[PDB]
Order: C-alpha cells, then sequence, then structure tokens
RNA sequence: UAACGCGUUAAGCGCGCCGCCUGGGGAGUACGGCCGCAAGGCUGAAACUCAAAGGAAUUGACGGGGGCCCGCACAAGCGGUGGAGCAUGUGGUUUAAUUCGAAGCAACGCGAAGAACCUUACCAGGCCUUGACAUGCUAGGGAACCCGGGUGAAAGCCUGGGGUGCCCCGCGAGGGGAGCCCUAGCACAGGUGCUGCAUGGCCGUCGUCAGCUCGUGCCGUGAGGUGUUGGGUUAAGUCCCGCAACGAGCGCAACCCCCGCCGUUAGUUGCCAGCGGUUCGGCCGGGCACUCUAACGGGACUGCCCGCGAAAGCGGGAGGAAGGAGGGGACGACGUCUGGUCAGCAUGGCCCUUACGGCCUGGGCGACACACGUGCUACAAUGCCCACUACAAAGCGAUGCCACCCGGCAACGGGGAGCUAAUCGCAAAAAGGUGGGCCCAGUUCGGAUUGGGGUCUGCAACCCGACCCCAUGAAGCCGGAAUCGCUAGUAAUCGCGGAUCAG
C-alpha cells in the first residue's frame, strides 16, 4: 500500500484490462473482497466492530 | 494469539451493531464506504467531547447519524452552530440529506470506548501508567458495574522492555455470552511510542 | 489513629515454569507516642497493598510500652532467633541512641532516650520483633512488687 | 535450634576439667623438626589470589527416580507418503533481475481467496522534480475547462485553437477578490529503506491441556505453605467424603449456532394425499393435508427399574426420535516462546529527497547439473471404454447465469426466451443400475512429451493463459531405509458449489 499505487489503482487506466482492486481501507492489494471493498484483515476487523451491518459470525 | 473480540462474540445475542441498515450487493459496498468516511471524520472532530458511539441507520437517501456523546454541549455548540456546521459538512462528503442528531452518554465511567480513551489521554500526559489503571478500574466499579477490567501495552514508562499492566475487579467473564460485557480500546501516542488500551466493562447478566 | 512508618519493604520470588513471579512484604511500625506501639508484616503481590495489610497487621499486634519519663524503666537484652536486642535506658537529652530498626519501633512508642546495640544477626524482620519482644517484656518497681509481695499484698501497701 | 532436628541415651537447664575452631583456593602443599627399614606419618606455613567458600530450608525445573491418570501416543486395523509422471511451495544454483518475508514440531498448495501488461516492491532502458496524494505560503502570469498537431515503445517533451463564468466598488473604461491553473522559490508531501531485539494491533503455540491465582483465617523467624493436597468420581480444579479452612476471580460447564423427534404460527415462486377437469407435464381447477421452507416453542433430569457404592458416581434394562456431554460447531485461563508480522494497517528511532520518491515500455518473479516438502493422475479386470437409465445437498447469477433453435467432429460462434431469482438458469451430479465391448497385454491400463490445425478472453497469449480436434502414446506392472492420517456416518471413495477472477 505505497500511496501512490493507491491513486494509480483509481485512475481509470489505458486499457480496461489493468482494473485492479485494493482495500478501500488500507489500500492492501491482495486478499480484497467484491462486495465490501475490503481485504481479508480490515473485513475481520471491521465485522468485529460491529460495523458490517448483518454480518454476523458462523457458526454451524 | 488468544482472545475473541469480545463484541463480535456477543455480537447479535447480547449486543447490536453499530450500522443498521439493508443493501443488496450492488448497492452495500458504497453505502459501507459512505459509513466509514462519516465516522471518520465525527471521529476526529470530536475527540474532544469523548465519543462513545456513532449509530448509522439508513433509508433511501436517508442517513440517521445517532452520535453518542459524553460533552453533549461541545458537540452541540454555543448558540447551536457547531452542529449546523457538522450537519453541513456531513451532507457535503455525503451529498444525502443527513440527519445528526445527538445523544448524552449519561455516565462515562460504565463506557469502555471512553475508559479506554480516559486512560490513553492520561498516558500520554505522561501520567503513572499503573495508577492510572487501578484508578480507573475503581471508578468503574464504584458505579454500579459488576466487573471491570484494563490492559495497558507498550513500553510502560519510558522502558527499553515492552511489557504489560492490567487490572481487574468482579468478574468479567469473557467466555458467558449471555453477559452484557462493554469493550473498547484506545492507542496512546507518545514520544516513545504507541501503547494500546483496553477496557472490559461487566455490565449485566441477562 | 496512629502514625504509621515503614521499616523495609522487600521483593521476592517465587517459580513457575516460565518465569520468576513475585510477591512483596512490608514491616510496618504504629505507634501513639505514648507508650503504645504495634508491628505487622504483611505481604501481598502489590507494594501499597502490602503496606495496607502491614498497617492492619500492626494495630492488631499492639504492645503497652511503660514509658518512664521518656525512657524505659530498667535495661534489658532479648534473643529473636539470630538476632538480639539491647535496650538501656538513658537519661534526658540523650535521644534515642539506636540502630535503623528499633529507632523506629521505640520513637514511635513514645520513647524519646535510650540506648542500644544489636548484635547477632542484623536482619531487619528479626530485629524488629526482637525489639517488640523486648519492650513487650518491660516491668516496674510497681510492677514488679505486685508479683512478689504479692501473695499478701496490700498488708504493706 | 539457622533450620533439619535434639528432647532423662539432650543438641534442654547448670558446675568442673581437656581438646579444637577464627573467610575460600593455595594445601594437608612449602620450609624446619620428630618418627619410619620403606611406603610414608605427625607437627604445619606464607606469598599470592578470589568476594566469596559454605550450612539448612523454599519454589521450580530436570532424572537413562517411584506412583496413579490422559491424548489416534503406541498397539489393533483401513488407506496413503517415500519410487513414477505431472501440479504447486522450498533449498540451492543461475541470472541484468530471478522483489520480499515465512525456517523443528508451530517454515515449505504458507502471506498469494487469481504474477502475460496491471498486480509489482526486482532488473534494463526513456522519462518527471512542490512531485501520482494533503494543508499551506511569497512573487508574477492566468477564468476553470475543452479540442487538434509534432516527436516518441509508451511516459514525457514541444506547440495550435476554442473559452471569459462567479463575488465586491464603478456611469464606464476598469481596479480589487474567491476558487482553480502555470512558472519560479520556501515550508512539505512520497519511500513495500532499516530495526518485530524500541512497539500497538492481530495471529501461531504449549493447549479445549485443566489448570492459574486472589480476600480473609491458619502454619512458619523467613522465602513460603495451607486452600488447589489425600481417597473415590469425572471429558473436566466435574462432583462426593475427608481435612485449618471458608470463600472468590480467570478458566471447565452453562447461556449461542447447526444436525436428529414432535408442536404452534405461515401457504408463495414450494407441496399433491382424496376429489373435478387433462394436451399425461401437478399441466389447470381446487386444496394445505404431506414434503418443505423458517421464525418461535416443547422435549432429557441419572427422572424410572435392578445391581455395586457412606456419597458422588458406575455397570445393566424399560419407556423414548434421542440416554447418561445425543453428533458437530462457535468459545483458548495466568503465562511460555526476546515466537510471527515495520511488506495489511498503525507507530518510536535511524536513513534517502532532480532520489532509495514518481511515470512509463520491455524483461523478471515461471530461470534448472540437482535436493526436500504438499498434493494430483496412475500403474488396472472389486477395472477400462461406449451407450441407455436413476437418486443429492449446498451455493451462485439482470454489468450476469444463459434454457431452446441453427452452423460446426468439437472448443465455440450467430440468433434468442425466462430470471433483480423456493418461479428462469448455471445443472450433466459422479460413483450406482441395465446392455455390449476389451481378455492379462506396457494393453481399449497410464496420459506425460512433442508435431499440426482451431477456439475464447484480452490493447496484447514469444518469454508465460486455458480450452477443442487429429497425430504422437514417455515413466510407470503397487514403491528402499524411513514415515503420515483416521476410533463411525469417521476412514476410504465419488461427484457438486463458492470466494479471488477479463482470463
Ligand atoms: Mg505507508
Ligand atoms: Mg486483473
Ligand atoms: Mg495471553
Ligand atoms: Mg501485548
Ligand atoms: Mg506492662
Ligand atoms: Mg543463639
Ligand atoms: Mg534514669
Ligand atoms: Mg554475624
Ligand atoms: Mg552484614
Ligand atoms: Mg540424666
Ligand atoms: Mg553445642
Ligand atoms: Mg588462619
Ligand atoms: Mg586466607
Ligand atoms: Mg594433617
Ligand atoms: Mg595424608
Ligand atoms: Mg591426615
Ligand atoms: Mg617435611
Ligand atoms: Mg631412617
Ligand atoms: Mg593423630
Ligand atoms: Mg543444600
Ligand atoms: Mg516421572
Ligand atoms: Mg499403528
Ligand atoms: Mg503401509
Ligand atoms: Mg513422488
Ligand atoms: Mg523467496
Ligand atoms: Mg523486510
Ligand atoms: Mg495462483
Ligand atoms: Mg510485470
Ligand atoms: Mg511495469
Ligand atoms: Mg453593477
Ligand atoms: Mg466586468
Ligand atoms: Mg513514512
Ligand atoms: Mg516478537
Ligand atoms: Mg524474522
Ligand atoms: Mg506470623
Ligand atoms: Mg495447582
Ligand atoms: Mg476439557
Ligand atoms: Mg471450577
Ligand atoms: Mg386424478
Ligand atoms: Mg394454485
Ligand atoms: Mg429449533
Ligand atoms: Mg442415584
Ligand atoms: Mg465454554
Ligand atoms: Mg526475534
Ligand atoms: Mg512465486
Ligand atoms: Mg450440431
Ligand atoms: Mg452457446
Ligand atoms: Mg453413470
Ligand atoms: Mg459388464
Ligand atoms: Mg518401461
Ligand atoms: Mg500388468
Ligand atoms: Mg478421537
Ligand atoms: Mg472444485
Ligand atoms: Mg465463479
Ligand atoms: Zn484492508
Amino acid at each position: 500500500a505505497r500511496k501512490a499505487l493507491i491513486e494509480k489503482a483509481k485512475r481509470t487506466p489505458k486499457f480496461k484490462v489493468r482494473a485492479y482492486t485494493r482495500c478501500v481501507r488500507c489500500g492492501r492489494a491482495r486478499s480484497v473482497y467484491r462486495f465490501f471493498g475490503l481485504c481479508r484483515i480490515c473485513l475481520r476487523e471491521l465485522a468485529h466492530k460491529g460495523q458490517l451491518p448483518g454480518v454476523r459470525k458462523a457458526s454451524w | 494469539g488468544n482472545k475473541i473480540h469480545p463484541i463480535g462474540f456477543r455480537l447479535g445475542i447480547t449486543r447490536d451493531w453499530e450500522s443498521r441498515w439493508y443493501a443488496g450487493k450492488k448497492q452495500y459496498r458504497h453505502l459501507l464506504l459512505e459509513d466509514q468516511r462519516i465516522r471518520g471524520l465525527l471521529e476526529k472532530e470530536l475527540y474532544s467531547a469523548g465519543l462513545a458511539r456513532v449509530d448509522i441507520e439508513r433509508a433511501a437517501d436517508n442517513v440517521a447519524v445517532t452520535v453518542h456523546v459524553a460533552k453533549p454541549g461541545v458537540v452541540i455548540g454555543r448558540g447551536g452552530e457547531r452542529i449546523r456546521v457538522l450537519r453541513e459538512e456531513l451532507a457535503k462528503l455525503t451529498g444525502k440529506n443527513v440527519a445528526l442528531n445527538v445523544q448524552e452518554v449519561q455516565n462515562p465511567n460504565l463506557s469502555a470506548p471512553l475508559v479506554a480513551q480516559r486512560v490513553a489521554e492520561q498516558i500520554e500526559r505522561r501520567f503513572a501508567v499503573r495508577r492510572a489503571i487501578k484508578q480507573a478500574v475503581q471508578r468503574v466499579m464504584e458505579s454500579g458495574a459488576k466487573g471491570a477490567k484494563v490492559i495497558v501495552s507498550g513500553r510502560i514508562g519510558g522502558a527499553e522492555q515492552a511489557r504489560t499492566e492490567w487490572a481487574a475487579q468482579g468478574r468479567v467473564p469473557l467466555h458467558t455470552l449471555r453477559a452484557n460485557i462493554d469493550y473498547g480500546f484506545a492507542l496512546a501516542r507518545t514520544t516513545y511510542g504507541v501503547l494500546g488500551v483496553k477496557a472490559y466493562i461487566f455490565l449485566g447478566e441477562v | 489513629d496512629f502514625e504509621e512508618k515503614m521499616i523495609l519493604i522487600r521483593r521476592t520470588a517465587r517459580m513457575q515454569a516460565g518465569g520468576r513471579r513475585f510477591r512483596f512484604g512490608a514491616l510496618v511500625v504504629v505507634g501513639d507516642r505514648q507508650g503504645r506501639v504495634g508491628l505487622g508484616f504483611g505481604k501481598a503481590p502489590e507494594v501499597p497493598l502490602a503496606v495496607q495489610k502491614a498497617g492492619y497487621y500492626a494495630r492488631r499486634n499492639m504492645v503497652e510500652v511503660p514509658l518512664q519519663n521518656g525512657t524505659i524503666p530498667h535495661e534489658i537484652e532479648v534473643e529473636f532467633g539470630a538476632s538480639k536486642i539491647v535496650l538501656k535506658p538513658a537519661a534526658p537529652g540523650t535521644g534515642v541512641i539506636a540502630g535503623a530498626v528499633p529507632r523506629a519501633i521505640l520513637e514511635l512508642a513514645g520513647v524519646t532516650d535510650i540506648l542500644t546495640k544489636e548484635l547477632g544477626s542484623r536482619n531487619p524482620i528479626n530485629i524488629a520483633y526482637a525489639t517488640m519482644e523486648a519492650l513487650r517484656q518491660l516491668r516496674t518497681k510497681a510492677d514488679v512488687e505486685r508479683l512478689r509481695k504479692g501473695e499478701a499484698h496490700a498488708q504493706a501497701q
């Protein structure tokens, strides 16, 4: 999550295919969930805080 | 790598979410980020007023941000001015009809997120860390509470050797699901580095 | 409602797999500077807590020193374990000429003039106890006369 | 008495007399003297050097010490790994670069839930310097913004035109001002640069092991003990009896979720039991019985019987869908590992600032004499191939899933209905069943490797995508020393979905 690449992330690029997601929070490139625009770290964190609505902890 | 976030565990059983709305896969992504931009700002702009929770309820193009605050005047402002400024700056960053109301945390001694903070400040202001804690836990039990616990961790004092201080009274049953247990976390930022304060407050068996 | 003093504070270690584990000990005196003094040794895992404890104990272990004009009624020597205290009473304006521990105990007793030597082990705690035991033992041409005549006392007095 | 212990066999209370001690090592050594046939003995130093040497007792740790108990730990099994080929990760080596971390269990299909460019941190080359991003400041030029040319791999560099809005003073020419822009200069931004041994957070771990502790009382001069131990019981510091202990906190359990039986409420997009109509499709009427769906509830307590036991509890039986924690989940105590991570984020300190910052194009992460780790597919007849024929669940999808028609051996392409979804779709479930083929063979086993011809995604498949069809048809005939998993709907086996995702 170097600063430039978070910005580059947003720049609509020369080709449709250099489209890639980062975390709306940390900017992490790698484990980013479509649906939240968050990584699997941030997901975990915000989920526990209670700030992802209707997101319960599973158990079956 | 030990204990579970006491809230997310109790979540849905004895503790509620800070955002309550529905959204399909299409919309959710952004109403989320919109909440986080709100809670990003009100958190910066209201540290002076001691703020516990930022509730974000939602309709369609409607947002009911309930802000839960120790010193509710500081949020309001003299004349009624400060609140108007927020509501406009909110509805600016949101571009929707922000409905910001204010709610008086009547007792900051039973708000973990606040107890946490009050300690962190104290730690930043260079206060004695051990005392700071026993005296916080103190104040918490004095006000009804059934159990409480504070954990400062990091470079305590100047300290090359980063250790951990902690203290508790009553029952703080982290395994008991039906236990209403408030958790809060504060981060103290210091010349020597950064320390973390967790505060657990056991409030009542349901 | 007495004055308290700190004889000494120490830290001590247990053992568990994965570390020393500490505990604190406090030696506390409690006096009313007019002939009543008590000694308490309290241990707790935190230092001020130990002192609280110590202070509680002190008041339960109280000893009435028969002060005779700032000083003690006769000389006296008392052993406790390895440690041994000697208390020789002294004349006005002599001061408590006594070591670190005995002083605190003597001062709060209400003593002002007295001679002293520690002897044998110098260990605080035992010297503490030897002193308290010494004072626990003093008597008076009064206290004594009642013991000896006693068995027909009040024929001569 | 320092305690251990001693205690009329004193180590207690006293008197008499003798011998001896005065810090450890040097050292029972040196020197001298005495004795001795000898071996050697008795008597016995200092220089020097250390800051302790010591005694007893406490907690812990350890023992090729003892006792009792537990875990798929061994055993008893079933099936594998180690051999083969391939997929991935890693060691090494190589490289302009093969970015970086992870390193016994607790690194090695791990960070990576998606490396062609992007990602991307590495290398080469061409580029920018208040900067791709924040808040500003001093001086001048400008509305902001919009479109076109040159050069170029792109980035960048140079250049042409269109455009005059808003706020205040003025009759006006026009001056001032907000915002935004450019140029110069200053605060500064930027850094996946270092230190996880300066840290926060979060995690792995011993270990879901049954432990870890505190208040008061009590024992002891004290460190500390007691309680928590012992005997029985338990998955359990679970309970029972005992006891200088009586309680309490964190843990076990319980409160929460899923599965197994029944209830009440609920009848669509689900359901079809008797009935009416049928194009034979629950299709239509109609109905919610049943299935189900999903929200609240009931039900299990060693309650009942027999046997053993002071008790707790154990064995066995009955009723019951379920029986002694019914099966599975979530839930990780005080602490240990100077465990992991500054490359998620955050952060102290050190370091760079026309360079360690930033943009791009190309290359690399995919290299290959080799070695290990995890796995896939096999070595075949309890199999393989072809055809016909049954029975799932859980998910996913209106930028998508794509029914059905058409072309095509096929990947797929063209046309096109339903579905924001208990309706429409992905969707064929595969093992199984019936028929037929092969007949022990490197084979109708295996499907590596390579040649050739296509498809799709994508600006672009050389390095380096998947897929289809033709041809090729390697090793491999059940794996050495070693070694792994699993105790019931488990192992073994067979398919299905999803996250990331243009692929
Ligand atoms: Mg950063
Ligand atoms: Mg991509
Ligand atoms: Mg811990
Ligand atoms: Mg910590
Ligand atoms: Mg007296
Ligand atoms: Mg003696
Ligand atoms: Mg006198
Ligand atoms: Mg001495
Ligand atoms: Mg000394
Ligand atoms: Mg005798
Ligand atoms: Mg003797
Ligand atoms: Mg000597
Ligand atoms: Mg010497
Ligand atoms: Mg000798
Ligand atoms: Mg000899
Ligand atoms: Mg000898
Ligand atoms: Mg000689
Ligand atoms: Mg001779
Ligand atoms: Mg001799
Ligand atoms: Mg010893
Ligand atoms: Mg043993
Ligand atoms: Mg075995
Ligand atoms: Mg075997
Ligand atoms: Mg192999
Ligand atoms: Mg590497
Ligand atoms: Mg590093
Ligand atoms: Mg991959
Ligand atoms: Mg690349
Ligand atoms: Mg590049
Ligand atoms: Mg005008
Ligand atoms: Mg004008
Ligand atoms: Mg930085
Ligand atoms: Mg560490
Ligand atoms: Mg490391
Ligand atoms: Mg005592
Ligand atoms: Mg124990
Ligand atoms: Mg257990
Ligand atoms: Mg218990
Ligand atoms: Mg019919
Ligand atoms: Mg109908
Ligand atoms: Mg139920
Ligand atoms: Mg019974
Ligand atoms: Mg539990
Ligand atoms: Mg380390
Ligand atoms: Mg790689
Ligand atoms: Mg056809
Ligand atoms: Mg098609
Ligand atoms: Mg079949
Ligand atoms: Mg057959
Ligand atoms: Mg062969
Ligand atoms: Mg054969
Ligand atoms: Mg088992
Ligand atoms: Mg699959
Ligand atoms: Mg998919
Ligand atoms: Zn994130």
